[PDB]
């Protein structure tokens, strides 16, 4: 009878827009909680409303400061948006709350990887956490060296 | 006399990504500046600095990048990693 019971009913049955239609009548009916938002925004990516998603996720993160589902959920959707050096900061968090969490380590190669094909080399090389993975030291392969700042 | 041979730092950034940072003070610019890379190894070639670095890991050479910071003196390398065998 739950609101939020009865829209995950229409998300497994595919229906995306009748389940955010039970997930707003649930928000309004208790706005203090985080999984509501985040259902929500669950939902809106299935539909392409990236726009829509981060903001539901923010909610969330905003009521639950570590709910690591709703940063997983605003990263993707920041992905979509562009927004790759914020995806890249929601999707560390993540490793944070849940080390070792393979979404969030298949999703920051990719990521990073695209922000240094993109130019943001510093975005990569300074915000770097994982610095203390020392690496101590047949055709060659010529590498054009690009500038930067 | 000769040419010197910098200050390196590796490390994983990822599990398939591999980083790199050489310390070029001395140096001001890529243009005169070569950077080789071979599966398992970093040759960084005018005559000021040279580095023939060994690396223990596969490095996809082709799909590598790099980048010359000025403010900072500094060379960045991007090595993205081979699948390793199952
Ligand atoms: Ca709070």
């Amino acid at each position: 009878i739950s609101e939020k019971d009865r829209g995950n009913g229409f998300f497994k049955e595919g229906k995306y827009e009748r389940a955010i239609e039970c997930y707003t009548r649930g928000i309004a009916a208790d706005g203090a909680n985080a999984l509501l938002p985040a259902n929500r925004a669950m939902a809106y990516l299935k539909i392409q409303k990236y726009e829509e998603a981060e903001k539901d996720c923010t909610q969330a993160i905003l009521l639950d400061g570590s709910y690591s589902k709703a940063f997983a959920r605003r990263g993707t959707a920041r992905t979509f948006l562009g927004k790759l050096n914020e995806a890249k900061q929601d999707f560390e968090t993540v490793l944070l709350l849940e080390p070792g969490n393979k979404q969030a380590v298949t999703e920051l190669s990719k990521i990073k990887k695209e922000l240094i094909e993109k130019g943001h080399w510093d975005d990569v090389f300074l915000d770097s956490t994982q610095r203390q993975n020392v690496v101590k030291p047949k055709p060659l392969k010529k590498v054009i060296i690009e500038e930067t700042g | 006399s000769g040419p010197e041979k910098p200050h390196l730092n590796l490390w994983l950034e990822a599990p398939d990504l591999l980083l790199a940072e050489v310390d070029l003070p001395k140096l001001d610019g890529a243009l005169g500046l070569s950077l080789e890379i071979g599966e398992n190894r970093l040759v960084m070639g005018q005559q000021l600095y040279h580095l023939d670095a060994y690396i223990p890991l596969q490095i996809n050479s082709h799909e590598s990048k790099a980048a010359f910071h000025r403010k900072r003196k500094q060379l960045m390398v991007a090595m993205p990693l081979l699948p390793v065998p199952s």
